[PDB]
RNA sequence: AAGGCGGCCCCCUGGACGAAGACUGACGCUCAGGUGCGAAAGCGUGGGGAGCAAACAGGAUUAGAUACCCUGGUAGUCCACGCCGUAAACGAUGUCGACUUGGAGGUUGUGCCCUUGAGGCGUGGCUUCCGGAGCUAACGCGUUAAGUCGACCGCCUGGGGA
């Protein structure tokens, strides 16, 4: 059965990632809305549409840059089956700083940089770079 | 199977519409129905062993909507129970 | 069901027919034409040598042909053909 | 834009599938292949005995249009089926002319029968037909002179397997 | 395989078509398939192993086929 | 170039003798689906009444038996 | 340069049946009429029209251009093209490691260009008359595999192909090297070695000689220039 | 400029109808203590021959790698074969820290200072292959600027 | 479900798939212990016994031949009801779900289309082969993954001893 939606989600971005596909469905979810906006901030993608009513569909527009991929890697952290969370100094640095990693905090899901900042650490959802 | 006229009465007497018929009590009687008429067919038929999977199946699809029932909410179970017969 | 009800009217013992040739198998050469049947006139007869012969050697592709029925099984819808006669 | 979306279902009115559209232009000739081009993924190789006639020397130089045939497309590379068989149709189209007058009137010349009727041959071609067809009648070709002139008047068609036996001489029946 | 010789026609010719239908029939085939018991499983494997040859030799061939040999 | 496609039959007929006879051997033997190219469906179910038949000594069950 | 129509009448939009495609033709492949795929000349042109300016590009800063067709169909007009625009060629089988090996092809060609020299300028003749045949049957064979490049002297610096699936070794060559590749790629072809990729029919021999001309002038004006 | 390393040296065999013939392979890497990295493998029926054809090998197919200062940029995994290698950019002073023929590819590719551990194969020829694989796909932060539509500021 | 299942007919009976709708409203996935089903051989009691055939006997072969081959031949194979609980019980590949280029078939539905014809264009289920990216020690796997991920369980830790 579906477990993790987000693991999913971030699964069928690295696949279209992998085969060129310009732009990745899934059904919408608000965590993961979150987290394709927190994306675009980002610049990993290029833009995100949800759209229905009843069932809406959360549509990425995936980004390549001199040919291949922009998200060079997409790992979920926190996942059902073991729960990952980190306080404010335990929070890491995806590729040195040059990834990021998304961490959901009780102000809403950030990047890991803009947690630091704001002074608070929380779930761990995934690492992008 | 169940002939079709004696799963329409069932669905009937059960369920709220009548029309329904996915209803959990409705389906649960429907499953009740059949367990009870292959119990007949396997106390002749001992060694149909194939059968009697789909029996064991159905039992614990019945159970599983029983279940689902209690936490829902009881008294309905109760009812369902009461009507039906079952033990638990 | 169409052409092999009344498989009769070619039979009697060696009608002969205008049929052109298909694909020859090396076994073969494949004329058949009378309205979705199979011929074979497989390598035995085709010329009066035997075995030697290779049947791309000896007639054509695509052509129409000597070619009578010699045998018919309505059955087994092996319609043997010959061309040595 | 459009243009070709039009362009397209336009270049798809003006094809069909069949040897139909007399459309390839022999654009090279060499012995022994012939090669057209009907507006076709690829050009045929035509063998020259589907166009030499009834004599054994070729008739058509660069330029000329005959169509070929269809429906099979790609055994790995190339494209067609035999033009000859196209003139296969132009046959059928004579012996159903006949329909419309009730008689289809060229020449039909029949010596002998291989399986019990006179063969008949039109133009090129050569067709045999079931033994009563030849003869109006009990005359039989076998005293008239050989290979006679006459037409052919139909006697039988079997009308899904291609056997035609067609009546010669008696211009009066 | 039974058969009947014609009016007038020869012995040669008769024993040749008796041949034929009996090949058709595919009577001493059988007869030497069932001359000794095969196993369920050497049967099964005969029957997928020819099937695999058969399906080698249409395509792997046609392939081959594609390419001149000179 | 199934037959049964093109008439467009529900179900054949055991009692359709002749047409039945199309599909039988010399010998008797039910003829293969390769040779008529009869579709597949149609083919078991045309076996089956070629069966039924030979139960019903409408066919024979081999050309030797008597 | 190249119209629409021109291409449309020499047959560049038609491609190869549809069980003998690439997946990743599926951007230049427009439809499948009768069973067979439709090159998207609204796709085309401008990449063909891209290429023929990179040519004359080439051409101008005095680039060597190589064009290569063994399909046997159209050697003859490869060779054609190639003579028109004083360029080399490749229209007989491309030998195996011809540009990446070049420096082993370079000891053939100097043979072959000796050999020439015996037959023409020499005029000694007086030979042992096997030996002399035997001269003369490994001169063909040296004029039928590397006749157009003979003048090449080093490698080029563009390579021209009209096939991409046929001619995939000289493309990995190219690639190897760091050649720039310029193919016609039909259907059935991969594009992913080709640097300027051409949708269009291979096959056809007209569409070929279409292909060859316009680059032919292309580089014609290049070298004008 | 450029300084290039023997890695290894191993001996091959292949048996014939006499007996063994015996040859030599040559694993080498070459680098202008720059960025710029390649490997190369020759072999031959002499020793020195085949280190020669290595070295040529070497010389042509190259590879760039960006270097922030002596270092890495990031910590950086490379796989091929069985060797899987680790490895992590490290403060002034500290060396490189890695065995074999990992060490080796470093030095020439001009990183002084490296933590980095092979796990898996040590077979030095994979070895080195996972090192160069590794050191290949290693992004600056100007390229993951460029790829993302962002200044070097806004990563940091 | 696996083990497995093959003349024809009837009775009782389980599952699968499709077509539209209508309903229920997370009721789901996985599962240590537990429970059941589980080829062949084998066991128990009672039947049956044509063919085949462990054991056994004779004849060959051979240096020997407690084998292969031949002639016989009893348990057993067959049925009923119990037990046994294992097999290279194999796809040597746990179950469930999601996602990622293609081609050639087979089988079984189903929608439209002049079925103008055996067809034309789709859309579902199960299935055989080839092959791309990717993966893999390689062999190979490749939308039925051995790819990319998640959930749960089972299991491995040098060879022998075992």
């Amino acid at each position: 059965s579906m477990q993790d939606p987000i693991a999913d989600m971030l699964t069928r971005i690295r696949n279209g990632q992998a085969a060129n596909k310009a732009a990745v469905t899934m059904p919408s979810s608000k965590l993961k809305v979150a987290i394709a906006n927190v994306l675009k901030e980002e610049g990993f993608i290029e833009d995100f549409k949800v759209e229905g009513d009843t069932k809406p569909e959360l549509e990425l527009t995936l980004k390549y840059f001199q040919g291949k991929a922009v998200v060079e890697s997409i790992q979920r952290v926190s996942r059902p089956g073991l729960r990952i969370y980190k306080r404010k100094d335990e929070l890491p640095k995806v590729m040195a700083g040059l990834g990021i990693a998304v961490v959901s905090t009780s102000k809403g899901v950030m990047t890991d940089r803009a947690a630091r900042q704001a002074g608070l650490g929380g779930e761990i959802i995934c690492y992008v770079a | 199977s169940l002939s079709t006229e004696a799963t329409a009465k069932i669905v009937s007497e059960f369920g709220r519409d009548a029309n329904d018929t996915g209803s959990t009590e409705v389906q649960v009687a429907l499953l009740t129905a059949q367990i009870n008429h292959l119990q007949g067919h396997f106390a002749e038929h001992k060694k149909d062993h194939h059968s009697r999977r789909g029996l064991l199946r159905m039992v614990s699809q019945r159970r599983k909507l029983l279940d689902y029932l209690k936490r829902k909410d009881v008294a309905r179970y109760t009812q369902l129970i009461e009507r039906l017969g079952l033990r638990r | 069901e169409d052409p092999w009800v009344a498989i009769a009217k070619r039979y009697p013992e060696g009608t002969k027919l205008t049929g052109r040739v298909t694909n020859l198998t090396d076994y073969g050469c494949f004329v058949e034409i009378e309205e979705g049947v199979e011929g074979l006139v497989h390598v035995s007869e085709m010329d009066w040598t035997n075995k030697n012969i290779h049947p791309s050697k000896v007639v054509n592709v695509g052509d129409v042909v000597e070619v009578m029925v010699l045998d018919i099984d309505e059955e087994r819808r092996r319609i043997s053909l010959g061309l040595k006669q | 834009e459009s243009f070709a979306q039009l362009f397209e279902e336009s270049l798809k009115e003006i094809e069909t599938r069949p040897g139909s559209i007399v459309r390839g232009v022999v654009v090279a000739i060499d012995k022994d292949v012939v090669l057209v081009d009907a507006g076709l993924k690829s050009e045929s190789a035509i063998p020259a005995e589907q166009f030499k006639n009834a004599q054994g020397e070729l008739e058509i130089q660069v330029g000329d249009e005959v169509d070929v045939a269809l429906d099979a497309v790609e055994d790995g590379f190339g494209e067609t089926l035999l033009s000859r068989e196209k003139a296969k149709r132009h046959e059928a189209w004579i012996t159903l002319e006949k329909a419309y007058e009730d008689a289809e009137t060229v020449t039909g010349v029949i010596n002998g029968k291989v399986k019990g009727g006179f063969t008949v041959e039109l133009n090129g071609i050569r067709a045999f037909l079931p033994g009563s067809l030849v003869d109006v009648r009990p005359v039989r070709d076998t005293l008239h002179l050989e290979g006679k002139e006459l037409e052919f008047k139909v006697i039988k068609l079997d009308q899904k397997r291609n056997n035609v036996v067609v009546s010669r001489r008696a211009v009066i029946e | 395989p039974v058969i009947k010789v014609r009016e007038n026609e020869p012995f040669d010719v008769a024993l040749r078509r008796f041949k034929r239908s009996c090949e058709k029939a595919g009577v001493l085939a059988e007869v030497r398939r069932r001359e000794f018991y095969e196993k369920p499983t050497t049967e099964r494997k005969r029957a997928k192993a020819s099937a695999v040859k058969r399906h080698a030799k249409k395509l792997a061939r046609e392939n081959a086929r594609r390419t001149r040999l000179y | 170039f199934c037959r049964f496609t093109a008439e467009g039959v529900q179900e054949i007929d055991y009692k359709d003798i002749a047409t039945l006879k199309n599909y039988i051997t010399e010998s008797g033997k039910i003829v293969p689906s390769r040779i008529t190219g009869t579709r597949a469906k149609y083919q078991r179910q045309l076996a089956r009444a070629i069966k039924r038949a030979r139960y019903l000594s409408l066919l024979p069950y081999t050309d030797r038996h008597q | 340069t190249v119209s629409m129509r021109d291409m449309l009448k020499a047959g560049v939009h038609f491609g190869h049946q549809t069980r003998y495609w690439n997946p990743k033709m599926k951007p230049f492949i427009f439809g499948a009429r009768n069973k067979v795929h439709i090159i998207n000349l609204e796709k085309t042109v401008p990449m063909f029209n891209e290429a023929l300016a990179e040519l004359n590009k080439i051409a101008s800063r005095k680039g060597k251009i190589l064009f290569v067709g063994t399909k046997r169909a159209a050697s003859e007009a490869v060779k054609d093209a190639a003579l028109s625009c004083d360029q080399f060629f490749v229209n007989h089988r491309w030998l195996g490691g011809m540009l990446t090996n070049w420096k082993t092809v370079r000891q053939s060609i100097k043979r072959l260009k000796d050999l020439e020299t015996q037959s023409q300028d020499g005029t000694f003749d007086k030979l042992t008359k096997k030996e002399a045949l035997m001269r003369t049957r490994e001169l063909e064979k040296l004029e039928n595999s590397l006749g157009g490049i003979k003048d090449m002297g080093g490698l080029p610096d563009a390579l021209f192909v009209i096939d991409a699936d046929h001619e995939h070794i000289a493309i990995k060559e190219a690639n190897n090297l760091g050649i720039p590749v310029f193919a016609i790629v039909d259907t059935n072809s991969d594009p992913d070695g080709v640097d300027f990729v051409i949708p269009g029919n291979d096959d056809a021999i007209r569409a070929v000689t279409l292909y060859l001309g316009a680059v032919a002038a292309t580089v014609r004006e290049g070298r004008s220039q | 400029e450029l300084q290039e390393k023997l890695i290894a040296v191993n001996r091959v065999s292949k048996t014939v109808k006499g007996g063994r013939i015996f040859s030599f392979t040559a694993l080498t890497v070459v680098g202008d203590g720059n960025g710029r990295v390649g490997f190369g493998y020759g072999k031959a029926r002499e020793v020195p021959a085949a280190i020669q054809k290595a070295m040529e090998k070497a010389r042509r197919n190259m590879i760039n790698v960006a270097l922030n200062n002596g270092t890495l940029q990031h910590p950086v995994k490379g796989v091929h074969t069985g060797s899987r290698v680790f490895m992590q950019p490290a403060s002034e002073g500290t060396g490189i820290i890695a065995g074999g023929a990992m060490r080796a590819v470093l030095e020439v590719a001009g990183v002084h200072n490296v933590l980095a551990k092979a796990y898996g194969s040590t077979n030095p020829i994979n070895v080195v292959r996972a090192t160069i694989d590794g050191l290949e796909n290693m992004n600056s932060p100007e390229m993951v600027a460029a790829k993302r539509g962002k200044s070097v500021e806004e990563i940091l």
